[PDB]
């Protein structure tokens, strides 16, 4: 239960965020924390070490893809000079 | 937004998580010996298939690893 | 015999409702704050409408049902000119009411002739090898089924047309057929 | 973020001005031609 | 391409077809209008069809002696 | 067709070595023997096919 | 008729009117990724709306012919 | 009408005859005809290529269309009992 | 082999910081590619649905390796642009085939060859691309749920690496930053599909899911239902990397924004790869008896997809200046009758949609190619329009706008027939390949009932037809605002050549200019074999056709 609260706060802290470009990239983290969470508690009721690796897997690209959108971010704000989304 | 996924995004959890959500039920446990010879630690139990038995999940991520490793200090280096 | 009312709120709620969902859409795509309750202030105007357009689709569609009691392809042609036709008063134009009444109806008209396959198509449950063979190598037909159903006449003269067309044209003009024997001799 | 060009409508309102599709009144065009003497 | 005579262009023939030409662009969905649209696309066509219907093989003239008749329907 | 060949047969030979309860893998004895009948089969229709073109030298 | 109605209700309305509509579906692209997010999660939530409430499809085709009979009118 | 090693053999000719054109370079330099005979060979190499892997489509074709016949055939049968 | 080359290259790759490398580093990934075509024909000769690789979690299909060799072909052509210059030297007196190989040429060209561009100083640039086609390949042979994100990430992320590979271009960052943002959201959505895939089913291979599926098929505890709506979320991640409608704002904003070059594989090999995923998928998991899971089939929408994405992309398409935000609208347009055909499953749809695949992935890098040549055969053109001084980005992107293309048919006559071909087989105009794609798709749906959707595709094609034909417009029916610059041809400035022997003796030196330079061959001869099998299609039909009706009847058979 506590896997789909989590999974909506990151969508909405992604789609409804009017702050910068940083805390969008926390949302998917905290996403992918509720899909994991998930793949956790379920492989434990159904006695497999499957999803542990599986979450592990996850958790190694979730790093991944935090280190490529903060290298991009870099290269956007050494030109854009502001990672702060605009609403006029 | 909130109503309609996660009602929607309900029935698609299983029972074993929707569990625990005035005649409760109670889970029993009880004992075994011949699964519990050499007992391992999660880790050491993953160890013994993350190796192996799933080494192309190994394989893929360190790749992954490595593409993240070369692209993000090709688009922020500082030129030389 | 369906309740055509009773079907009609549930057509109106369930557009609508989706029409709620774009209101509250451009409500958090607003520049301006105007505050949370905008949502039936301005936007108000597009899940009324929402709503307006599902309960003329579906009280239309199940009143003509009603009307004719047969479901078929024209059921959603009754009730797509009465969804268009509504769409129309919105912008209050007589071209506008008639321009939307005709795409709309043409469209769900369309798709229920044909039977749209967006939720599956039918399933033929047969050898389609032999629905294939059957049709291609079927090239003559019995003449009654041509003559039943393209009639007889306009250069399909069957044999014994003569008698047939004496015995009609009696029946109808009270008139014995009996072209002249064209020779003195005879 | 990009450049108000690339994915403006005042871009395209300029390319496609809404004036190449004349809207004349009945009062100064009651024969529907071009407004003709 | 190739150069013509010499045309003593007449400024108001040259507008009017110049009007003539760009016709289309002013016409609107006015009350007189509908009504010859109408009449001339769907009740003259309905007409004509209606009455194609209604003498298709009505009347033959082959070899019609006398003691039979034009009609067949 | 609406039968699944598995790609992967070998999934048979699954699970794990260790920590087994006395009991617990199911006999798949008769899953054995079905593989051993589509070798054989393959082999010997392939055995077939090879002799007809020796035969139609 | 001919320079007129056939005219109008035919190729030069088509044409008039499609610039119009295709200018207004234009106008949703801001290249704001925070407003494309949402088009996403909209079109995320509405194929959940149509699969699972088991919607006839006459109501997805009454949709789609209605949005388009809004992004037709201006603003 | 149609040979599947002249074609591509006609094909070569085509492509270096377009691809001049594109380049805005004469067609048919005297010194740079090499080239025809050069990609008419590549497309003739092409074309035996495609010849003997059209011999190839026609066998498993012709084992698949009498493996269907062998299938229907043998379901038919069953049903008749 | 992928992985090897990757490995062997990115060893070379870490010890020089030479950019001038860059061209011997693309020229290698060409031999790399070429290898790995040579390994998957060797592997062709067997006939199976699959055969489970490495513990299954890898599969090997014929349709498997018949893509994966497609998809090295794909790279070999577009690695082209990043391994030759592209404008040469030809002149005559240095043209037979003694010459070629026996004979030097020296003349200053680093200006007329732009030996320092920007697509030639990348050194990562042919290393990131691999790592893109790994993730591609890998996808095509996933057989597990945890195989199926790891590669897509594999692909995606080398895809956002490369939209912001040019560093000083706030352009290329921006899209960049656009599609890493939006393309997370939609790998979120595939994580979802595959969690709630293994939570309910309590197994992360495709084929046990493929068996619950086909048990539960009959005609009370436990109905099947989270199979159909887990895919449902999986195949909406999907559509958004296809750029499918209603999830397709990103990819007109992208493609615009980042280098033509970059847009070339960028836009082509992602929607290979994952369309050959699904199209197993959608087989699989189809009921073929109707039950009430077959009301909710996730195949459904892909049929919204595909009638949103034919609607959208020939109408948002009309009103679009920029040539890049109109070949992305072309492709979302394309896309729906690969979705339509994907959605039938049918032994016709399937060969329709595995030969509108490939033959659109062709045509479409037809028109990347003659859009990066047209704008590089600039070079000794000059022009005056206030409008095209204020274009961003003009090296990245040279040609932008449409109105830069009129009257290229009085500047370049064959190459503007040559995009006149490609547009046109856009349309699906016989007796173009264009048409047989369109029409085996229609064919196809048309047998199958969806009569709805063939009667919406045929309109939205005329709709579509409007914009391609305003690209013919404007380079056929006005005169140039590109005239030859005066000072590159004046009678009066020219450099000279040196023609030397095989050992650094003088033969011949000669006075050139501008009208001795010429676009290189390697992009001319890519050209002018795509236009000429566009063109003559119906001559060299019975093997690529015969290919697909063999694949087909293997993902059909037994
Ligand atoms: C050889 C050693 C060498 O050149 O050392 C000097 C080398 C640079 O010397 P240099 O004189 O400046 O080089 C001038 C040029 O860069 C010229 O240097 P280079 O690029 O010609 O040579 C560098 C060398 C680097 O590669 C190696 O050393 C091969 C191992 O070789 C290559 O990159 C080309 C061969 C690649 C073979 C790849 C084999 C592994 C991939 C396949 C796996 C299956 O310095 C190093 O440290 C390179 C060796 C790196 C060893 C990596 C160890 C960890 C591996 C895990
Ligand atoms: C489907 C249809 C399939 C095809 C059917 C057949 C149709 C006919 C195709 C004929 C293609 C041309 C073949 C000959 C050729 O390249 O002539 C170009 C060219 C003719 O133009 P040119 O202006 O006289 O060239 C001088 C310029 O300076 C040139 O200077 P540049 O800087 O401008 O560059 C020159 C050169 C620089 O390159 C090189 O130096 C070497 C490049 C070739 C390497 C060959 C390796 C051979 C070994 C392979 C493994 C066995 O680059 C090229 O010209 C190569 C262009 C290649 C374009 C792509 C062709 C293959 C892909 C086809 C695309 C298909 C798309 C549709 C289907 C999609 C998938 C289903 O001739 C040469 O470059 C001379 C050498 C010819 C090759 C070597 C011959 C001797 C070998 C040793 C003994
Ligand atoms: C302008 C139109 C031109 C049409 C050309 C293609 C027409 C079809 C070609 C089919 C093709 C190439 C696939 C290329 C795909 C490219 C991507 C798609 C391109 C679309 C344009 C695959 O052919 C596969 O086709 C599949 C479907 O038909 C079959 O299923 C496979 O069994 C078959 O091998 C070639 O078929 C043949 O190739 C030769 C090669 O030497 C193979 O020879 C063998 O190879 C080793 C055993 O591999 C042997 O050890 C080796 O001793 C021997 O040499 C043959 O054995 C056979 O494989
Ligand atoms: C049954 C329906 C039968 C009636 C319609 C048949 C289709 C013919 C439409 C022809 C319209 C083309 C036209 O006039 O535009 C030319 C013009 C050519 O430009 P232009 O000459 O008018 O403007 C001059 C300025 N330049 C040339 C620089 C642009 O094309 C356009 O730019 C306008 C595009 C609008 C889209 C047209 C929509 C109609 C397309 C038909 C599909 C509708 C569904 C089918
Ligand atoms: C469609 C084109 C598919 C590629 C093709 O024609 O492969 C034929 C062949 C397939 O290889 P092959 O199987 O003919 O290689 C020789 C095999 N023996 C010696 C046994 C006959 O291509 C080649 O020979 C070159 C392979 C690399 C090509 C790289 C792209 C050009
Ligand atoms: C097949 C269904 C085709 C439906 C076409 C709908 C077109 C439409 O949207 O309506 C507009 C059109 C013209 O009406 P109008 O908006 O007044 O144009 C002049 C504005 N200055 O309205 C029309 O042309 C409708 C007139 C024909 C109605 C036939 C019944
Ligand atoms: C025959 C059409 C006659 C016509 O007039 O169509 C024009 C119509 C409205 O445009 P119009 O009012 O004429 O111009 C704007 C004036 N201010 O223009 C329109 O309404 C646009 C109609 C295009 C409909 C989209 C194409 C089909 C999409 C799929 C259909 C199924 C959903
Ligand atoms: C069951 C149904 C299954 C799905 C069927 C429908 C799928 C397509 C619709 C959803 C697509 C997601 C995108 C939503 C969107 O674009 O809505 C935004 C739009 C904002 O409008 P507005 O605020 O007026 O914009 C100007 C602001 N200055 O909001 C609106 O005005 C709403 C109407 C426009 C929606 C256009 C969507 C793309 C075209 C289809």
């Amino acid at each position: 239960n506590i896997t789909l609260i989590l999974f909506l706060i990151g969508i909405l802290g992604f789609v409804l965020n009017r702050k910068n470009i940083i805390l969008m990239l926390i949302s998917i983290e905290i996403m992918l924390l509720s899909i994991t969470f998930l793949i956790l508690l379920s492989s434990l009721n159904m006695d497999d070490i499957i999803g542990q690796t599986y979450a592990i897997y996850i958790i190694v690209v979730a790093g991944a893809e935090s280190a490529i959108g903060l290298g991009i971010l870099v290269a956007f704000y050494r030109l854009r000079g502001s990672i702060a989304i605009e609403y006029k | 937004v909130g109503i309609i996924i996660s009602s929607f995004l309900f029935k698609m959890l299983p029972y074993g998580v929707i569990i625990s959500n005035k005649n409760d039920l109670f889970f029993i446990t009880s004992k075994i010996w011949d699964g519990a010879l050499a007992e391992n630690n999660h880790i050491s139990s993953i160890g013994n298939i993350m190796y192996t038995n799933y080494n192309v999940w190994l394989i893929l991520a360190s790749f992954i690893l490595l593409l993240a490793m070369v692209g993000a200090i090709v688009i922020t280096i500082k030129p030389r | 015999p369906k309740d055509a009312v009773h079907l009609g709120l549930k057509g109106a709620a369930v557009v609508g409702g989706i029409g709620l969902l774009f209101a509250a859409v451009r409500t958090s795509l607003a520049r301006k704050n105007v505050g949370p309750w905008a949502i039936f202030t301005r936007n108000g105007k597009l899940a009324a409408t929402f709503a307006a357009v599902g309960g003329a689709y579906d009280f239309t569609r199940a009143a003509a049902a009603n009307l004719r009691e047969k479901e078929d392809w024209v059921n959603n042609g009754i009730g797509g000119l009465f969804a268009g036709a509504t769409m129309g008063l919105t912008t209050g134009r007589i071209p506008r009411v008639l321009g939307f009444a005709a795409l709309t109806g043409v469209v769900l008209a369309t798709a229920e002739y044909a039977g749209s396959g967006l939720r599956g198509v039918f399933k033929r449950d047969v050898d389609e090898y032999e629905r294939k063979e059957f049709l291609r190598k079927n090239r003559r037909r019995p003449i009654e089924e041509t003559l039943a159903e393209i009639g007889e006449g306009r250069g399909i003269k069957p044999p014994g047309y003569y008698e047939r067309r004496a015995q009609r044209l009696k029946e109808k003009y009270g008139v014995d057929i009996n072209p002249v024997c064209a020779d003195p001799d005879q | 973020f990009l450049p108000e060009a690339m994915v403006g409508r005042s871009k395209i309102d300029e390319k496609y001005p809404d004036s190449d599709y004349p809207t004349l009144t009945d009062k100064e065009d009651p024969d529907m031609n071009g407004g003709y003497i | 391409g190739l150069q013509h005579y010499k045309i003593a262009m007449d400024p108001a023939l040259v507008r009017l077809g110049s009007m003539i030409s760009n016709r289309y662009k002013y016409f609107r969905w006015t009350k007189r209008t509908a009504l010859v649209s109408f009449m001339y696309v769907v009740v003259v066509p309905s007409t004509i069809g209606y009455l194609a219907y209604k003498t298709d093989g009505l009347w033959d003239l082959r070899a019609k002696r006398r003691g039979d008749l034009i009609s067949e329907r | 067709s609406r039968h699944i060949e598995l790609k992967y047969p070998e999934v048979f030979s699954h699970g794990s070595p260790f920590n087994v309860p006395a009991g617990f893998y199911p006999n798949l004895d008769h899953v054995i023997e079905h593989y051993r009948k589509q070798h054989l089969e393959e082999e010997e229709r392939k055995a077939k096919k090879l002799a007809a073109a020796a035969a139609a030298a | 008729l001919d320079k007129g109605s056939i005219e109008l209700f035919g190729p030069y309305g088509l044409e008039r009117g499609l610039v119009k509509l295709s200018k207004n579906i234009s106008s949703l692209s801001t290249s704001h990724v925070t407003t494309y997010a949402l088009y996403i999660l909209v079109g995320f939530i509405l194929y959940l709306i149509y699969n699972n409430l088991l919607l006839d499809y006459s109501y997805l085709l009454l949709i789609i012919i209605l949005l388009l009979l809004l992004m037709m009118i201006g603003e | 009408m149609v040979n599947r090693i002249l074609f591509w053999t006609g094909f070569g000719l085509a492509v270096r005859f377009w691809q001049l054109g594109i380049e805005m370079r004469p067609f048919f330099n005297r010194k740079s005809l090499w080239a025809y005979p050069l990609f008419g060979g590549v497309g003739a190499s092409f074309g035996y290529w495609l010849q003997s892997i059209d011999e190839k489509q026609t066998k498993m074709l012709e084992e698949r269309k009498q493996a269907i016949l062998e299938k229907r055939a043998r379901r038919a049968q069953r049903q008749a009992e | 082999m992928i992985m090897i080359s990757i490995l062997s290259l990115l060893l070379s790759t870490s010890v020089t910081l030479r950019r001038d490398m860059s061209i011997l580093f693309n020229r290698i990934s060409i031999i790399a590619l070429a290898y790995c075509i040579l390994h998957d024909t060797m592997s062709l000769s067997f006939i199976s649905k699959g055969i489970g690789l490495h513990g299954g979690l890898l599969h090997i299909t014929n349709l498997t390796q018949i893509f994966h060799i497609f998809i090295f072909i794909i790279s070999i052509l577009i690695l082209q642009l990043t391994s030759f210059y592209p404008r040469k030297v030809w002149i005559p007196e240095y043209s037979s085939l003694k010459d070629i190989f026996f004979n030097k040429i020296l003349y200053y060209r680093t200006k007329i060859i732009n030996k320092m561009g920007e697509h030639m100083k990348i050194i990562e640039y042919p290393l990131i691309l691999l790592f893109v086609i790994s993730g591609a390949v890998f996808l095509i042979s996933t057989n597990d749920l945890v195989s199926i994100f790891l590669s897509i990430e594999l692909q995606s992320y080398g895809l956002y690496l490369l939209s912001t590979i040019y560093r000083n271009s706030e352009l290329s960052t921006t899209g960049g930053l656009i599609y890493f943002l939006l393309g997370g959201l939609s790998s979120c959505f595939i994580l979802l599909g595959t969690s709630l895939l293994y939570v309910n089913s309590g197994t992360t291979s495709l084929d046990g899911l493929y068996i619950l599926n086909s048990i539960s098929d009959v005609n009370s505890w436990y109905k099947p239902y989270y199979l159909n709506f887990s895919l449902l979320i999986f195949s909406i991640g999907f559509l958004f990397k296809v750029s499918a409608a209603p999830f397709h704002f990103w990819s007109p904003d992208v493609y615009d924004a980042i280098p033509t070059i970059v847009t070339t594989f960028v836009a082509i090999i992602a929607k290979i790869s994952i369309f050959i995923f699904l199209l197993e998928l959608v087989y699989y998991t189809n009921s073929n008896a109707n039950s009430y899971l077959s009301e909710f089939s996730w195949t459904y929408a892909l049929l919204i997809s595909s009638l949103l994405s034919l609607i959208i992309g020939t109408v948002v398409g009309l009103t679009q200046f920029r040539i890049k935000r109109l070949l992305a609208y072309s492709t979302i347009s394309h896309v729906g009758f690969i979705l339509l055909a994907l959605s039938v499953s049918s032994i016709e749809s399937t060969q329709a949609f595995i030969f509108y695949l490939i033959q659109y992935s062709i045509s479409n890098l037809n028109a990347f190619f003659i859009l990066i040549t047209i704008g590089f055969s600039l070079y000794g053109y000059v022009t005056n329009n206030k409008e095209y001084k204020s274009l961003l980005d003009k090296n990245n992107s040279p040609i932008q706008l449409i109105s830069q293309l009129k009257g290229y048919f009085y500047i370049n006559p064959l190459l503007s027939l040559s995009l006149a071909i490609t547009i046109f087989s856009f349309v699906g105009v016989p007796p173009l390949v264009g048409f047989f794609a369109k029409q085996m798709v229609l064919s196809a749906a048309l047998d199958n009932g969806y009569i709805f959707l063939s009667l919406i595709a045929i309109i939205t094609s005329v709709i579509g037809a409007v914009y391609y034909l305003n690209v013919i417009k404007e380079i056929f029916f006005y005169s140039p605002e590109h005239e030859v610059n005066p000072v590159l041809n004046e009678s009066d400035s020219n450099f000279s050549l040196r023609i030397l022997n095989e050992k650094n003796v003088l033969i011949r030196s000669v006075l050139l200019k501008g009208r001795n330079i010429f676009i290189s061959s390697p992009f001319s001869i890519t050209i002018s074999i795509i236009t000429n099998v566009i063109l003559l299609f119906i001559f060299m039909n019975k093997e690529w056709l015969s290919m697909g009706t063999i694949l087909v009847q293997i993902l059909f058979s037994a």
